[PDB]
């Protein structure tokens, strides 16, 4: 059967609507099968892809701070396959976006901060229910354009608020940060944006 | 690919962020 698609990625288009992507493994397929419904009861949607090649699809008229579970399939003539799960909510009512995603067990939203042209500052807020108790967070660094080398920062501690200054970065060039908790058995997930430092 | 821009002396920004279950 189908593997299980190795990732699922959230990206909050506005207050209401969200950007749904997945990949799965280079080894047909039909297409694929995307489901989602609140999590404080609500029927359940199902969206059937019906192209191997589409890997993302976008959702609209989701109610603002509620939580929803989405759970994405890939099908071939053999059968279905396993599914991989995602909880995920948009919060709205600090400068910056008015809407965030947030899950219970990924970091809170990211706050950047330019200190200089090249260094900055990234603070994120502790999981609201993370999946085990937190050794520390790993962020890593990297230029958006590609090819570069990813630099990767251990922070030790379960600090309900975290800090991290990253120095050596360059004015004008986009830098792609991602921050996962790391825990006792594993990792969580991780929450990824791209900055550019400018005067 | 959406880029947040980070400006010196301008403050803390909190950017949006996509969320990633996997690898």
């Amino acid at each position: 059967v189908p593997d299980t698609p190795t990732r699922l990625v959230f990206s909050a288009l506005g207050p209401t609507s969200l950007r749904v992507s997945w990949q799965e493994p280079r080894c047909p397929l039909q297409g694929y099968s995307v489901e989602y419904q609140l999590l404080n009861g609500g029927e359940l949607h199902r969206l059937n892809i019906p192209n191997p090649a589409q890997t993302s699809v976008v959702v609209e008229d989701l109610l603002p701070n509620h939580s929803y579970v989405f759970r994405v399939r890939a099908q071939s003539q053999e059968g279905w396959g396993r599914e991989r799960e995602g909880v995920i909510t948009i919060e709205s009512q600090l400068p910056g976006s008015a809407f965030t995603l947030s899950t219970p067990s990924a970091p809170g939203p990211l706050v950047f901060t330019a200190l200089s042209p090249d260094s900055l500052q990234l603070s994120w807020e502790r999981p609201r229910r993370p999946n085990g108790d937190i050794v520390g967070y790993l962020v890593t660094c990297e230029m958006a354009q590609g090819g570069g080398p990813a630099t990767a920062f251990r922070v030790d501690g379960d600090s309900p608020e975290s800090r991290l200054t990253v120095p050596g970065l360059s004015e004008n060039v986009p830098y792609k940060f991602k921050v996962q908790a790391r825990t006792t058995e594993g990792f969580g997930p991780e929450r990824e944006g791209i900055i550019t430092i400018e005067s | 690919s959406n880029e947040n821009l980070l400006l010196v002396h301008c403050g803390p920004t909190l950017i949006n962020s996509c969320i990633s279950f996997g690898s």
